[PDB]
């Protein structure tokens, strides 16, 4: 590669990521600062859409009941904290995931964050200094959620207004929409191939020629 | 009045661009040539609601379990020019699709002129991902909200989990499709990934007597 | 067979390395490496025949 390219939504704002914890709520168009499918330390480099937080009050006696075994194919982040210094055990049938008698009787919370990614235009993610666009040179990609390597060039593909990525006939990403609404196709990882050495046999000389297989 | 829907009820499975390719996908679709109850209605996890009106005769939808001041319900209407949605204990061809999957209530839209007499028109079209809402309620039934004053008629279909073979044009839009569970021939098409097939004998999926 | 998962979280690299950074990613990558190594060996044998 030859350079680094980054493109992030230009929206900037301070995020209520802190207010909600200490006091289902949606968070969007913010810049959070800061697990079942993601690593906590890796959360500040990916851009999601409309992260949701589920909040309710339950004592530590019930924290060990919230986990798959919550959908089974879904991910999220769970925090908990106790300080001491209602529920239903009767219902005809259970409930499908993410849908909604006695009293615990507290005497002296659980946040289930949900991440949605690569569906709508990116609106929720942390600090990332942007960069200018470079074309026709093997570079690195750091688009909203596409880290790779290749060569960029303007595209001639008629994207629908509700689409933001591209796909080939084999499910490879040969196109993208810049967060500034531009269709540039990232064709091929610049160049690669094989190397073959032609020698007369080292019993008559030590001079060799080199062939590069598939290159302009 | 039971009518037949030839090839209506096709929508974009995802928000990805594709060209000159055939895509095999499994989801809740409306199988080609099914029954639509022409109304002049339990949700059952999916409803193909299409209406034909002359100058916006009627509009509205309600979703809930009991639908009478006992449990949560959802509303979709027009107040003056914008869509109004709320979730509390309440008191020439439209084409819509409603789906309730993991809390979120998805929606798709389409439009088309039609010149018909008293039933649904033929042909096919496509819808698009316009809305999706985290209502978070359990939906069992629904019922449209009419606008009393001209004849009006709205239809209802049912979505079931089937596999479709969608054809994409170089311009990037879905053009045709094949329902891989309607005919023995349709299964053959979805297996060799074509629309015309040479004569011969081709082996397809296995069968069991349940 | 490249667009086919083999029991891992995702079938595309840079989407396990993006959401994981350590042994957790090694356990997923080993599932993909094993699966892609078999389909490549099967291809070569059928070509020899
Ligand atoms: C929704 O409510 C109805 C009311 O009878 C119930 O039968 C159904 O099971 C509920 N939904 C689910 C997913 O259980
Ligand atoms: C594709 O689009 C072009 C112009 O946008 C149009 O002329 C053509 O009929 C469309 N369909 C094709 C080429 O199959």
């Amino acid at each position: 590669p030859s350079g680094d390219v980054v493109r992030f939504p230009n929206i900037t704002n301070l995020c209520p990521f802190g207010e909600v914890f200490n006091a289902r709520k949606k968070i969007s168009n913010c810049v959070a600062d800061y697990c079942y499918g993601v690593s906590a330390t890796k959360l500040n480099d990916l851009c999601f859409s409309n992260v949701y937080a589920d909040s309710f009050v339950v004592k530590g006696d019930d924290v060990r009941q919230i986990a798959p075994g919550l959908p089974d194919d879904f991910m999220g982040c769970v925090l908990a904290w106790n300080t001491r210094n209602k529920y239903r055990y009767l219902r005809h049938g259970k409930l499908r995931p993410f849908e909604r008698l006695n009293d615990y009787g507290f005497y002296t919370r659980v946040v289930v964050l949900s991440f949605e990614l690569l569906n709508a235009p990116a609106t929720v993610c942390g600090p990332k200094l942007s960069t200018d666009l470079i074309k026709n040179q093997c570079v690195n990609f750091n688009f909203n959620g596409l880290t790779g390597t290749g060569v960029l060039t303007p595209s001639s593909k008629r994207f629908q207004p509700f689409q933001q990525f591209g796909r080939d006939v084999s499910d490879f990403t040969d196109s993208v929409r810049d967060p500034k609404t531009s269709e540039i196709l990232d064709i091929s990882p610049c160049s690669f191939g094989g190397v073959s050495v032609i020698t007369p046999g080292t019993n008559a000389s030590s001079e060799v020629a080199v062939l590069y297989q598939d290159v302009n | 009045t039971q009518h037949t829907s030839s090839m209506r009820g096709v929508y974009y499975p995802d928000e990805i661009f594709r060209s000159d390719t055939l895509y095999l996908t499994q989801d809740l679709f409306l199988p080609f040539y099914s029954n639509v109850t022409g109304f002049h209605i339990p949700f059952k996890d999916g409803i193909y609601f299409a209406a034909t009106e002359k100058s916006n005769v009627v509009r509205g939808w309600v979703f809930g379990s009991t639908m009478n001041n006992k449990s949560q319900s959802v509303i979709i209407i027009n107040n003056s020019t914008n869509v109004v949605i709320r979730a509390c204990n309440f008191e020439h061809l439209r084409e819509f699709v409603f789906k309730n999957k993991d809390g979120f209530l998805y929606v798709y839209k389409g439009y088309q002129p039609i010149d018909v007499v008293r039933d649904l028109p033929s042909g096919f079209n496509t819808l698009k991902p316009i809305f999706k809402l985290p209502l978070g309620i359990n939906i069992t039934n629904f019922r449209a909200i009419l606008t009393a004053f001209s004849a009006a008629a709205y239809f209802v279909g049912y979505l079931k989990p089937t596999t479709f073979m969608l054809k994409y044009d170089e311009n990037g839009t879905i053009t045709d499709a094949v329902d891989c569970s309607q005919n023995p021939l349709a299964e053959l098409k979805c297996s060799v990934k074509s629309f015309e097939i040479d004569k011969g004998i081709y082996q397809t999926s296995n069968f069991r007597v349940v | 067979q490249l667009s086919s998962n083999f029991g891992a979280i995702s079938s595309v690299l840079n989407d396990i390395l993006s959401r994981l950074d350590k042994v957790e990613a090694e356990v997923q990558i080993d599932r993909l490496i094993t699966g892609r190594l078999q389909s490549l060996q099967t291809y070569v044998t059928q070509q020899l025949i």
